[PDB]
RNA sequence: AGCCUACGGGCAGGCGCCGAGGGUAGGGCCCGUGACUGGGGCGAAGUCGUAACAAGGUAGCUGUACCGGAAGGUGCGGCUGGA
RNA sequence: AAAAUGCAGU
RNA sequence: CGCGGGGUGGAGCAGCCUGGUAGCUCGUCGGGCUCAUAACCCGAAGAUCGUCGGUUCAAAUCCGGCCCCCGCAACCA
RNA sequence: UGGUUCGUGGAGCCAUGGGGGAAUCUGGGCGGACCACCGCCUAAGGCUAAGUACUCCGGGUGACCGAUAGCGCACCAGUAC
RNA sequence: GAGCUAGCCCUGGCCAGGGUGAAGCUGGGGUGAGACCCAGUGGAGGCCCGAACCGGUGGGGGAUGCAAACCCCUCGGAUGA
RNA sequence: GAAUGCCGGCAUGAGUAACGAUAAAGAGGGUGAGAAUCCCUCUCGCCGUAAGCCCAAGGGUUCCUACGCAAUGGUCGUCAGCGUAGGGUUAGGCGGGACCUAAGGUGAAGCCGAAAGGCGUAGCCGAAGGGCAGCCGGUUAAUAUUCCGGCCCUUCCCGCAGGUGCGAUGGGGGGACGCUCUAGGCUAGGGGGACCGGAGCCAUGGACGAGCCCGGCCAGAAGCGCAGGGUGGGAGGUAGGCAAAUCCGCCUCCCAACAAGCUCUGCGUGGUGGGGAAGCCAACCCCCCGAAGCCAGGGAGCCAAGAAAAGCCUCUAAGCACAACCUGCGGGAACCCGUACCGCAAACCGACACAGGUGGGCGGGUGCAAGAGCACUCAGGCGCGCGGGAGAACCCUCGCCAAGGAACUCUGCAAGUUGGCCCCGUAACUUCGGGAGAAGGGGUGCUCCCUGGGGUGAUGAGCCCCGGGGAGCCGCAGUGAACAGGCUCUGGCGACUGUUUACCAAAAACACAGCUCUCUGCGAACUCGUAAGAGGAGGUAUAGGGAGCGACGCUUGCCCGGUGCCGGAAGGUCAAGGGGAGGGGUGCAAGCCCCGAACCGAAGCCCCGGUGAACGGCGGCCGUAACUAUAACGGUCCUAAGGUAGCGAAAUUCCUUGUCGGGUAAGUUCCGACCUGCACGAAAAGCGUAACGACCGGAGCGCUGUCUCGGCGAGGGACCCGGUGAAAUUGAACUGGCCGUGAAGAUGCGGCCUACCCGUGGCAGGACGAAAAGACCCCGUGGAGCUUUACUGCAGCC
RNA sequence: CGAUGUCGGCUCGUCGCAUCCUGGGGCUGAAGAAGGUCCCAAGGGUUGGGCUGUUCGCCCAUUAAAGCGGCACGCGAGCUG
């Protein structure tokens, strides 16, 4: 039936999006942990 | 007045709604500064605080003059009595002499095109409002402040009223709607009369829905919940609560008192 | 489409209306009877009290309402058919 | 103030 | 099958914890008061203390075995 | 109340959230309640190398591994997925 | 992490067709005046039937499925909470 | 060599199940190395409120073209959404942005918080909402309101002419609002035509026919009509719009008003531009139906009372009047992003080319009462990416059945009957609405004749929309197929529509209007937060929070001993702290240090009293009536008080299938009764109750393959052949019966018996078959959720 | 207990005999017909409904009779629940 994930870029670029974190203490902690593992992407790689 | 509906349907045949004769004549509120966004919204910050808040009719909000010293000696005609969807009294609207126009909780009597006013001498009368201490010792009263320059906070819903019940120095004893004695400062105002649509308390909304109309959730009982909600919930097969009725955060609900002890507040109270 | 024919006609035969009654369905009135149940009338010497009749030992009665093993009691009003 | 009852027929 | 409480004059109950005394209402019997009856007044009479054994100097009383009574249990399957 | 070895213990010292509240050397703290002796030391401003720590980074080594080991990755790996 | 789900807020959209026929008005009757009674008009309702749409009654099938909740027949709401 | 071990490889099951909707195929041409599967054509079937068109979201080159076939494609592939390469997406007017504001977010000022950070005014951000200028054609292999053609617009800048107190972030108006019902005109859309325009056709017995067949429009400035939507003009005063105003707003004054004018739309018409069927390698007209769309800010009614801001008018402030606006007309200027393609799906969310899920618009025609339903069918799109035979059992889906007719069974579960429209005609009971589609009947097709109103016209023909009567025809049958209630009686529970365990429970559970209790006088009580702040509420006792009950009707007894809550300026106790009698350590001392009794000291608790729609409770044993029997009466013990009404073998009754009565041939169920109620009882309400119910029980009628009891038949599998080809499982196997034996249920030990070797289709007794380190059970000084008068703490509150 | 699915039903049976019928047969308080009891004997039979989840019973209507037990209270990789 209707499954869970029914994509929206607003959304997507909104919550997980490079501001949204860079926004929240936690959310700038995720990067950082992120850059220092050398993930390609931080932040969910969208587009509009 | 009260009118009721033919059984013919359920939940009909019990319901019955508010005789809108007393309001009439205007049905739109004034467009006017008058009319603001009443924002929706049954709680504060995020959660929830006041539970089974929701739902319901939009609804536009009235600003009323809630302190009428503004315009003081300025008579005004009473220009029409509409329906405020935010009270349970009527508003009735008035334009001043002086041009402006302004709203103001329809105490009962008040009639269209009459004239009114506020001033600390108006002809004691329905619509007048003057400092409490100028009112006769008796003369009913509504829309009473309850410190000088704070607007009126006493009696408002349909049917309210005080009574000025004697003076007693820089201050004056009134028999609150609730039966309270309060003493209320002197320079306190106050409009002369009764709050009208006293007829309110007899409407029986009839079906569930109508309470949803209103912006009401339905409610659901202690009781049915479990140990983990509320309190009284839980046990295995309905139950008789379990010493002494209590509400979902604890403190029991069956004459305990809450009131604040040391409240400044007294001093000024009896009953 | 037969018969006798006195031949546009008559009979037989055919179709239709109605039609006794039978059928089905649903109502109404009356009578009988029914576990159980409600009081009622009656029946020589039963059990409990004593309400009423003499200020019947709380005047009586009354419409009503509530209560009570039972008569009855009490409230409100009413009558005198009590003072 | 308080204080009940008296078998059947005759 | 288990865990309980109980048994005493006619009746309904006490004393049984902590032994030597058997208490109360009622009823019963004998007298009064009434024309008489109740009701009231005065005076009594009646109790293997459920049985059997044990303990003690002495047991209804403390101790166990039975015999009858009225309670509560009998759960997961 | 915390810190110390110190868990209220005879509990001093060192910090200090509350109340009260000095003196400037005849001033004032300490020497494990407290007194007295005797002795130490100058609180309520600050600065100060070096010896110490660590290994993203370069180098040298190894009774270290040798592609299921060794870093997760000897390879276009924080990738594919 | 509320792109599922639960509630709420702001802003939009959606609900074939058919039926029942409330309140009101209007005329007639009625009375001292009324209540009220009649037709007509009227078009109310968590009203009725039933598609869309929202469900999930009962049965069967499915059960290494078409599917980690599906399909068939059937059934409830369908101007409202 | 074992850890249901870790990683990898390859086995077995097995050429087995399967190959993803039973909408469906056949053949002839091509192409090629090879074609059931690619291309063409001709038959055939399926969808057709789609299985067809457009738009959004999401996907992201999947688009078009040319080469290709390793793999991807459940088979094949010459094909492709695949690989490789090359093309392809054009905007002042469509959509976003150099506009607006909503929720919400952010946030100068300001408030708060160990830090992190939380609030918060304005402002800002924020869109499917407001605002705003493009229509019809033609082109490409692939883009088009984007390029082109015709017609028509919008801003800005400048010059010019002619106008006027011009001018704000500021003031005012307007923007501007709900739901249900609707008028009058239109348009979209459609149906006809005896008319216009057309290639053609007369077959197979007849028709050269007012024949058949095809098509008879679209867009359109200014002006003009026809529908509407908006709108009083004056002129004086002014205490108001946080006056800066000749604008709003108020009063007063002529005139004027189911209006005119002035405006603004929509629709016709319009110069003119465009398109333009069926057929064999060029008209463009007239009737009729008609919107859920337009005129639109239309009108009525209703109660629950229906965003904001900018654009836009208008008013004045400084300012500035050489500016400036305003109207014209010309010239010029007009950026950024998006535009391929899929888009109910093989390109989106579901690991898959997945029978699932996905918002908005159009959605033709005929018939059936209507309709978005149902059958068929246009347009357009499809036959579902394995096929070919066979015609066993067995399963699925489907059709029919003799006589019987629920005997089936836990249960009529399932299936059958009934089934639309019209007319008759419908009971108890009732809250008078209803029950009611109660039940139960009749009608239903086509043909000819007579005849009634309507709409459009024009009154009159046509064209449509309702009808009424009379004869008559054929069938087994006329809602001739499809869509399409089985009905009644009677209990239980719940009033009722509603809500729930996404994914085993839809209920008698939750909710619900309504009743009661209680809290709360506003910086309310309550909730969230450390706080600031916020909800409560821009509310104010007819209001708000908590609790129980749960429409309505008749009602809701007795017990404050204990518990909770409420009230008690006395008493009792009580912690700091006040107070210091009096004692102690040290000094030679002044002193310094220590303990420390009287008494005074809050809340709380004890204590007094209230309190039941507050927690809660609401008895026993003897006796007695003139037949017995029983006990209205009595005695006695105990209590805080001993269960009232009403109901009662019940969702409650153990004994129990109680015992009577009813229904039945027969009734542990069922209905009515009785009452020794193991263990009903009054807002954890009691007893009832019309109506309602996919709720649970009992009975009848109707009908039936449920059954006696099976039989035949259809199709999709199962079976054979070609093609692709898994799975759990698996110590190894050369894996028979009986009677014993064995850790107690043996293919495997013993004795006897039977037994050539290997498969194929079938059935499930056994392999203590598979699958889950059993849910139950116990064990563990394992764990979690919950509880309270367990312990001990903390928030909170006093 | 790293699972031996647990009542009853339905379907399919098969076995024991301590036999409900039907066949033999001795006693009898067996006249007859019937009955009682016991002996031998399963070869084959051993009904259809009402009530209940029921096994079992109890009834209804028949019968020659309406037997009792075992098969993991036979039988859920056979069905029902
Ligand atoms: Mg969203
Ligand atoms: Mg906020
Ligand atoms: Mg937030
Ligand atoms: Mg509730
Ligand atoms: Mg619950
Ligand atoms: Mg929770
Ligand atoms: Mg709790
Ligand atoms: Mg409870
Ligand atoms: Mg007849
Ligand atoms: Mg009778
Ligand atoms: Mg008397
Ligand atoms: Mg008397
Ligand atoms: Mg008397
Ligand atoms: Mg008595
Ligand atoms: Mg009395
Ligand atoms: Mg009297
Ligand atoms: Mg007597
Ligand atoms: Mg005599
Ligand atoms: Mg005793
Ligand atoms: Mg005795
Ligand atoms: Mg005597
Ligand atoms: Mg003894
Ligand atoms: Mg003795
Ligand atoms: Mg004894
Ligand atoms: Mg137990
Ligand atoms: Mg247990
Ligand atoms: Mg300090
Ligand atoms: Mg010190
Ligand atoms: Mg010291
Ligand atoms: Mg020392
Ligand atoms: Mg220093
Ligand atoms: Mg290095
Ligand atoms: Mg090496
Ligand atoms: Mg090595
Ligand atoms: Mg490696
Ligand atoms: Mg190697
Ligand atoms: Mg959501
Ligand atoms: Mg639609
Ligand atoms: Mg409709
Ligand atoms: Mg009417
Ligand atoms: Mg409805
Ligand atoms: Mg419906
Ligand atoms: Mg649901
Ligand atoms: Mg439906
Ligand atoms: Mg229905
Ligand atoms: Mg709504
Ligand atoms: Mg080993
Ligand atoms: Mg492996
Ligand atoms: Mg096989
Ligand atoms: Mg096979
Ligand atoms: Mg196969
Ligand atoms: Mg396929
Ligand atoms: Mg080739
Ligand atoms: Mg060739
Ligand atoms: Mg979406
Ligand atoms: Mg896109
Ligand atoms: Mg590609
Ligand atoms: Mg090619
Ligand atoms: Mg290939
Ligand atoms: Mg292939
Ligand atoms: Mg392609
Ligand atoms: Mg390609
Ligand atoms: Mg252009
Ligand atoms: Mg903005
Ligand atoms: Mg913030
Ligand atoms: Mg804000
Ligand atoms: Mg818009
Ligand atoms: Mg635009
Ligand atoms: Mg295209
Ligand atoms: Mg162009
Ligand atoms: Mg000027
Ligand atoms: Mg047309
Ligand atoms: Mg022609
Ligand atoms: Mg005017
Ligand atoms: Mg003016
Ligand atoms: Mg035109
Ligand atoms: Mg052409
Ligand atoms: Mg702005
Ligand atoms: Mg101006
Ligand atoms: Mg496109
Ligand atoms: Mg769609
Ligand atoms: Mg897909
Ligand atoms: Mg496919
Ligand atoms: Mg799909
Ligand atoms: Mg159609
Ligand atoms: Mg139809
Ligand atoms: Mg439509
Ligand atoms: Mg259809
Ligand atoms: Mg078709
Ligand atoms: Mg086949
Ligand atoms: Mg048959
Ligand atoms: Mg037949
Ligand atoms: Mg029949
Ligand atoms: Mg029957
Ligand atoms: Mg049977
Ligand atoms: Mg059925
Ligand atoms: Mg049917
Ligand atoms: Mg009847
Ligand atoms: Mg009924
Ligand atoms: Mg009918
Ligand atoms: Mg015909
Ligand atoms: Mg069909
Ligand atoms: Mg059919
Ligand atoms: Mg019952
Ligand atoms: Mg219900
Ligand atoms: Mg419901
Ligand atoms: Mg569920
Ligand atoms: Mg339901
Ligand atoms: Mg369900
Ligand atoms: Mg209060
Ligand atoms: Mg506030
Ligand atoms: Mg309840
Ligand atoms: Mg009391
Ligand atoms: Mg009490
Ligand atoms: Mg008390
Ligand atoms: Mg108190
Ligand atoms: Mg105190
Ligand atoms: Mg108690
Ligand atoms: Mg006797
Ligand atoms: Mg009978
Ligand atoms: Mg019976
Ligand atoms: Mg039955
Ligand atoms: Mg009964
Ligand atoms: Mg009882
Ligand atoms: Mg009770
Ligand atoms: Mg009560
Ligand atoms: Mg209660
Ligand atoms: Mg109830
Ligand atoms: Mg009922
Ligand atoms: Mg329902
Ligand atoms: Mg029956
Ligand atoms: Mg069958
Ligand atoms: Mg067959
Ligand atoms: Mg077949
Ligand atoms: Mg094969
Ligand atoms: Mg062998
Ligand atoms: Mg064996
Ligand atoms: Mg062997
Ligand atoms: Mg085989
Ligand atoms: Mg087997
Ligand atoms: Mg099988
Ligand atoms: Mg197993
Ligand atoms: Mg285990
Ligand atoms: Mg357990
Ligand atoms: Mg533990
Ligand atoms: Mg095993
Ligand atoms: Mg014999
Ligand atoms: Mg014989
Ligand atoms: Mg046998
Ligand atoms: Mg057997
Ligand atoms: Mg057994
Ligand atoms: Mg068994
Ligand atoms: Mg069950």
């Amino acid at each position: 039936m209707k499954r869970t994930w029914q994509p929206n870029r607003r959304k997507r670029a909104k919550t997980h999006g490079f501001r949204a974190r860079m926004r929240t203490p936690g959310g700038r902690k995720v990067l950082k942990r992120r850059r220092q593992k050398g993930r390609w992407r931080l932040t969910p790689a969208v587009r509009k | 007045a009260v009118k009721k509906f033919k059984p013919y349907t359920p939940s009909r045949r019990f319901m019955t709604v508010a005789d809108f004769s007393e309001i009439t004549k205007t049905e739109p509120e004034k467009s006017l500064v008058k009319p603001l966004k009443k924002t929706g919204g049954r709680n504060n910050q995020g959660r929830i605080t006041v539970r089974f808040r929701g739902g319901g009719h939009k609804r536009l909000y009235r600003i009323i003059d809630f302190k009428r010293w503004d315009k003081v000696g300025i008579p005004a005609k009473v220009a029409a009595i509409e329906y405020d969807p935010n009270r349970s009294a009527r508003i009735a609207l008035l334009h001043y002499v002086d041009g402006e126009k302004r709203y103001i909780i329809a105490p009962d009597g008040l009639q269209v095109g009459q004239q009114v006013v506020a001033g600390p001498d108006a002809p004691i009368q329905v619509g007048n409002a003057l400092p409490l201490r100028f009112i006769p010792v008796g003369t009913v009263v509504h829309a009473v402040e309850l410190e000088p320059k704070k607007g009126a906070k006493l009696a408002r819903a349909a049917g309210t009223s005080a009574q000025i019940q004697g003076r007693e120095g820089d201050y004056v004893i009134l028999r609150l709607p609730s039966g309270e004695l309060r003493k209320v400062h002197g320079e306190c105002y106050a409009t002369v009369g009764a709050v009208g649509n006293a007829d309110h308390k007899n409407i029986v909304l009839g079906k569930a829905g109508r309470s949803r109309w209103l912006g009401r959730r339905p409610h659901v009982r202690g009781a049915a919940m479990n140990p983990v909600d509320h309190p009284h919930g839980g046990g295995e097969g309905r139950a008789p609560r379990g010493r002494p009725p209590a509400s979902p955060w604890g403190w029991q609900t069956k004459g305990l008192k809450t009131r604040k002890r040391r409240k400044p507040s007294s001093r000024f109270i009896i009953a």
